[PDB]
């Protein structure tokens, strides 16, 4: 849903560069808020846990 | 267009469910261009073949999240 | 012991001082089997480094990483 | 000049120093971890 999409390269090939939306994808992750589940309510904290 | 969807995932009845949920994701988010690719790496017990396995399976396939779904090692 | 030191493009480093590095040099040296190897790498991605690690570890048993 | 100075340190300590691992594929009495703690060479 959002810009820039950027995707992580064949960097085993020539490649070192780091992907740069990788800290953007994280944070992504971050807010990643749900009321479904079967485990049951499952979110993200500040610290990425249960 | 395509994502790649790699996970350490060999016990075939979450090979079933996880080609199960890959079909759910298209299925509940109505009729998206974006398509998915499934990629399951198996045991080994020495884990430097787990990371060749890692990264001659997934660097390629440019994957964007890898689960590690295998408690019960021996080792 | 055989001890590898591999170097990518860091200060135009060749390779021919590395061999001139050790050899007249080290006076004290007690051990027997020493021998150094010398490399230079294009790539530094992780599956070359693990690639030339298991090959120098079977590249006669090299004891030393540099 | 660090690792020569530990093996042979060492090789005055233990005899059989070369201990080493085959090859990455196929699946510690005394390393030098814990040994070149206190070195100086070259002044
Ligand atoms: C992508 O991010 C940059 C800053 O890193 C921003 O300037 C730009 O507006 C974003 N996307 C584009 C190309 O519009
Ligand atoms: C909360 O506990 C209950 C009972 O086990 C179950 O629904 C689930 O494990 C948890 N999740 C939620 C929020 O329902
Ligand atoms: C899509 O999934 C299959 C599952 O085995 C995988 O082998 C294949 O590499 C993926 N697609 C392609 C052609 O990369
Ligand atoms: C590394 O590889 C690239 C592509 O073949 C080449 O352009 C470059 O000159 C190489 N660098 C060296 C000096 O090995
Ligand atoms: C230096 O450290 C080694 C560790 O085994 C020890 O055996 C040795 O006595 C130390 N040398 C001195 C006297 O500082």
């Amino acid at each position: 849903e959002k810009e820039n999409i950027t995707d992580p390269p064949r960097g085993c090939v020539g490649n070192t560069n780091i992907w740069k939306t990788g800290p953007l994808f994280k944070r992504v992750l971050m807010s990643s808020k749900y009321a479904d589940g079967v485990t049951g309510r499952v979110e993200f904290n500040e610290d990425g846990d249960r | 267009k395509i994502v790649n969807i790699g996970a350490v995932l060999s016990t075939r009845k979450h090979e079933q469910m996880f080609r199960e949920a890959v079909n759910q994701a298209n299925k509940r988010h109505g009729s998206w261009k974006i398509q998915l690719n499934a990629t399951s790496v198996t045991h080994k017990p020495n884990a430097i073949q787990m990371a060749l396995s890692v990264c001659e399976d997934l660097i390629s396939s440019q994957v964007y999240a890898i689960l590690v779904s295998h408690p019960p090692t021996p080792n | 012991l055989n001890i590898a030191v591999l170097l990518g493009h860091s200060h135009d480093v060749t390779e021919r001082e590395l061999r001139n590095l050790w050899g007249p040099e080290q006076a004290t040296g007690l051990p027997l089997d020493v021998n150094v190897v010398a490399l230079l790498m294009n790539r530094t991605d992780p599956k070359s480094l693990i690639t030339h690690v298991c090959d120098l570890m079977s590249g006669a048993r090299i004891h030393g990483l540099v | 000049g660090i690792l020569t100075t530990a093996a042979s340190s060492m090789l005055e300590k233990f005899s059989y120093i070369p201990e080493a691992k085959a090859s990455c594929y196929g699946q510690p009495l005394h390393t030098l971890h814990q040994f070149m703690v206190n070195v100086t060479w070259d002044g």
